[PDB]
RNA sequence: AGUUGGGCACUCUAAGGUGACUGCCGGUGACAAACCGGAGGAAGGUGGGGAUGACGUCAAAUCAUCAUGCCCCUUAUGACCUGGGCUACACACGUGCUACAAUGGACAGAACAAAGGGCAGCGAAACCGCGAGGUUAAGCCAAUCCCACAAAUCUGUUCUCAGUUCGGAUCGCAGUCUGCAACUCGACUGCGUGAAGCUGGAAUCGCUAGUAAUCGCGGAUCAGCAUGCCGCGGUGAAUACGUU
């Protein structure tokens, strides 16, 4: 029951306030970031393998 | 004196009026500024004129006279007609609205 | 105009020692006007008392960042640095009392 | 492991002394050292005013009257729970004195702390403060179990 | 004529800065060296686990390096040279 | 809770980014577009043994570099492949896309290529006990100071799974200067799904 | 809706108007628990859907300053 | 009013370098390895902190991130919509916040920060409102403008531990914002009430230094919601006898 809810989110609802965010890769709520639009797991995995040009490992 | 049992023993005029049902801190100052007692005095150390002015100013306000009845009247108004809020009020439950699986235990 | 840098606890102090009577200025203010709790003051004065510099130099300081304690620390560090730049003869006196560690 | 040492502000603007600064460091609730400094200065002023004596001598006498010479540690000899007296080092004596002073001063109960500290210091200098009573109690405890040493 | 160059890594920004400075100076731009500008970094603290173990996390860092370059003399030859500069994408020139 | 991906750790220090562009107000859009492009090109050239693909945005222009290890197949007749690729990429993105190809010498040293070869072999029903050592020897003969392979999942034994390890030489994953290429591959078989993790140590930089 | 004026659904308003235009009728089934109670709603018996069923309620004087859901509990506690 | 004229000293900023590495001296020592102290030095004995978590155990957690073999439903265990519910509450238990008080209550004046975000976004300033907040709107794609008026702290008035000028829970009324919509089910503000609590028993937890403790600030998620999570700064100590 993922692609159905994905199309739901894609379709404009009656009230604009109903709109929300999705990963657009796995289609998950719960901590999809706006800047990257990727979820937690996908974001980490992609940052690991070279992608996400600017981001690096943090330490200080 | 003012509206019933008085407390002029040792409390300043600003805080002495707080003991009355209907007067807080800000309202006390609002009354004393019209009375003109400088808000720095003790009630027992006052003149008959200032005391009369304060008593009249309080009489002009709803202080412990009709407040305790108006609150009960509104409670009955909002209880007698269903009013899930009023139902919680009657049953002895939080009325402003709070979860019941947790604190807000002050109602039973 | 003997200048000395001073830093402590996220604070920075620019101390310049000029020949005067001992008047200390902190951002165009006096010591007490900006630094209450005379404990810090006497702590700021420790480098000035270890050596004979009671009233032979006025102090104009510009401070920024940190807090009162860190500001006083940076102030005393800069004072020590400037006074060393003035006379390095007694560098051992200050080193024994600190002022050259930058905690 | 091995032992380690520590230091603090030695000087003091008023009543210049290492132990005075150590005490000022004590009674520092929530790191508010300025409040403790002000309270201690006010208490010393009250001590010097209420009595025509220098606060330094009264403070020293109170310290010497509160200094616990013998501590009593715990020694679990099986199901006995014996207590063995212990000789206190001067540093430990001073720390215990400051601790008891602060505790019994805050425990006295008055309008402000400075007054409590002044009263406690005056009583201790007279060998009558609550800290002196604690010293006596600890000494009695050490005496009772002096058979171990 | 304020060139705002911003990049993710100084390793690439340094070559671009040297090149622009050389191109501008050769004609008489009277350009000041690459002005170091404060960086701006954003952190992304993230849970390293999938479901449990909130205490386990991983922190990724956003680093951006930018430096300013100001040209005083008009010397339109410098503008012509600047117009024909081709550099990697990490510079994002902005006048 | 075990070792982290070395690639994710060496980045920002020695290893170079696989993507380079400063996104102004359109970072998410560029990211999703490049992700779609990578997925498309991967599922299209999976038969070509492609290792990695870097992309650069040149102000409405896209530059692509492909490390193939066998460009002859990726180019085919030359115009046919480049067209089928760039036309489709421009249609998907809507702007200009430029393509470049690079050959890989000693393809046995690329982590992704070796992982894909091992996944194919496993899907081809080849015994892991052979494939692992065979590929290890091939890589060692191709030039490498250290190599290690991993195979885990239902190897057809029983309802009890296991993971095998085979390696030789120095593989200091903790050394921050190793330039180790780590690649993971999946092999969907009749009994389930298998995972392969291969990290190769080629040498450090002074 | 605080300063925009009392809030009410359009369908419910139309139904109440068709009701009060001539005379009262049977109870009305409405799923709107958000709508307020206007002074013109007095005497109009309406059935609110509390999730389980439609519970009728009679409007009166003291029930103008509140909403419908106040008289339609959605959870049972004996 | 750092605004202006003038400069790139200093701070500061961001690139490349030096520096610290038991480097040297004394002593112990197997002469070595190694240890205590000392001098020079900003840094003395992996300097302070973070990432870096081996082979393997716990068939530990996740088919609900994704894929995934097998089994099962398939005009239905698949799919669309309104409302309710996920916020229940007789009782208990972890985590966190507020108090039980005069180191403080309330009021008045003064001062020190760091870090970070901002385009249908941040939104100065002005006007209005006892107030949450509303209208006009400059500036800002940013070391410029905003978020953003920091608090503890100092200096003054006052209260004297009275269940109190402590506590505000809870409650009635009257308003403000958000969004189709705030009763079930948000936040904030003003009036009035102010309940318990007067420091907490079994027992137990965290911390060897800019740590704890304490006081604020920003950020992600977000129309709207923070006592939750991450980060930053301000004030800032006591012990370490010794492994029974």
């Amino acid at each position: 029951a993922k692609k159905s809810m994905i199309a739901k989110q894609q379709r404009t609802p009656k009230f604009k306030v109903q709109e929300y965010t999705r990963c657009e890769r796995c289609g998950r709520p719960h901590s999809v970031i706006r800047k990257f639009k990727l979820c937690r797991i996908c974001f980490r995995e992609l940052a690991y393998k070279g992608q996400i040009p600017g981001v690096k490992k943090a330490s200080w | 004196r003012i509206a019933g049992v008085d407390i002029p023993r040792d409390k300043r005029v600003v805080i002495s009026l707080t003991y009355i049902f209907g007067i807080g801190r800000t309202t006390a100052q609002q009354v004393l500024k019209e009375a003109g007692v400088s808000e720095d005095t003790r009630v027992r150390d006052l003149t008959e004129e200032e005391l009369g002015k304060i008593r009249d100013i309080i009489d002009k306000l709803k202080v412990e006279g009709d407040l305790r009845r108006e609150v009960s009247l509104n409670i009955k108004r909002l209880i007698e007609i269903g009013s899930y809020r009023g139902i919680r009020h009657r049953r002895g439950l939080p009325v402003r609205g709070q979860n019941s699986k947790n604190n807000a235990r002050t109602r039973k | 105009q003997y200048y000395g840098t001073g830093r402590r606890k996220s604070s920075v102090a620019r101390v310049r020692l000029v020949p005067g009577e001992g008047r200390i200025v902190v951002n165009n203010r006096e010591i007490s006007e900006h630094i209450p709790s005379a404990a810090l003051i006497e702590d700021i004065k420790q480098p000035l008392t270890l050596t004979e510099t009671a009233g032979t130099y006025d102090v104009l300081v510009n401070v920024h960042g940190g807090g009162l304690s860190g500001q006083a620390g940076a102030i005393r560090h800069g004072i020590a640095r400037a006074l060393l730049e003035a006379d390095p003869e007694y560098r051992t006196t200050l080193k024994r009392a600190g002022l050259l560690t930058r905690d | 492991k091995g032992p380690v040492a520590k230091r603090d502000v030695l000087p003091d603007p008023i009543y210049n002394s290492k132990l005075v600064s150590r005490l000022i460091n004590k009674m520092m609730i929530d790191g508010k050292k300025g409040k403790s400094q002000t309270i201690l200065y006010k208490s010393f002023d009250i001590i010097k005013e209420r009595t025509g004596n220098d606060a330094m001598e009264v403070f020293e006498q109170a310290l010497k009257n509160i200094m616990p010479v013998l501590e009593v540690k715990a020694r679990r000899v099986g199901g006995a729970n014996y207590q063995v007296p212990v000789e206190v080092r001067p540093e430990r004596r001073t720390t215990l004195g400051l601790r008891w002073l602060v505790n019994y001063a805050r425990l006295r109960g008055e309008k402000t702390m400075e007054e409590r500290l002044a009263n406690e210091i005056l009583d201790a200098a007279n060998n009558t403060g609550a800290a002196v009573k604690k010293r006596e109690d600890t000494h009695k405890m050490a005496e009772a179990n002096k058979a171990f040493a | 004529i304020r060139i705002r160059l911003k990049a993710y890594d100084h390793r690439i920004l340094d070559q671009s800065a040297e090149k622009i400075v050389e191109t501008a100076k050769r004609s008489g731009a009277s350009v000041s060296g690459p002005i170091p500008l404060p960086t701006e970094k954003s952190v992304y603290t993230i849970l390293r686990a999938v479901h449990k173990y909130k205490d386990s996390r991983e922190q990724f860092e956003m680093r951006t390096h930018k430096r300013l370059i100001d040209i005083v003399n008009p010397t339109p030859q410098t503008v012509d040279a600047l117009m024909r500069l081709d550099l990697p994408s990490g510079v994002d020139i902005e006048i | 809770g075990q070792k982290v991906n070395p690639v994710g750790l060496r980045i920002g220090v020695i290893r170079d980014w696989e993507s380079k562009w400063y996104a102004g107000k359109d970072y998410a859009d560029f990211l999703h577009e490049d992700l779609k492009i990578r997925e498309y090109i991967s599922k299209r050239l999976s038969d070509a043994s492609v290792s990695k693909v870097e992309i650069e945005r040149a102000a409405n222009r896209v530059n692509i570099t492909i490390h193939t290890a066998k460009p002859g197949m990726v180019i085919g007749k030359g115009g046919s492949e480049v067209e089928a690729l760039r036309k489709a990429l421009n249609s998907l993105t809507g702007k200009r896309v430029h393509i470049n190809i690079l050959e890989i010498k000693r393809a046995d040293l690329d982590a992704q290529l070796v992982a894909d070869n091992i996944a194919r072999q496993l899907e081809n029903r080849v015994s892991f006990r052979r494939a692992q050592k065979q590929q290890i020897q091939r890589t060692m003969r191709a030039g490498a100071q250290g190599v290690k392979t991993m195979v885990s999942g239902r190897l057809g034994g029983a309802d009890i799974a296991r993971s095998e390890y085979y390696s030789e030489g120095t593989v200091p994953l903790h050394t921050l200067r190793a330039d180790i290429d780590y690649a993971t591959s999946e092999a969907d078989t009749t009994y389930g799904k298998l995972g392969v993790k291969v990290w190769i140590y080629r040498g450090e930089v002074l | 809706s605080l300063k925009k004026g009392p809030f009410v659904d359009g369908h419910l308003m139309t139904k109440i108007e068709k009701l009060n235009e001539t005379d009262k009728k049977q109870v009305v089934k409405t799923w709107s628990r958000r709508s307020t109670i206007f002074p013109q709603f007095i005497g109009h018996t309406i059935a609110v859907y509390d999730g389980r069923k439609h519970v009728p309620v009679f409007i009166s004087e003291d029930m103008v300053g509140h909403k419908l859901g106040e008289f339609a509990p959605t959870r049972t506690y004996k």
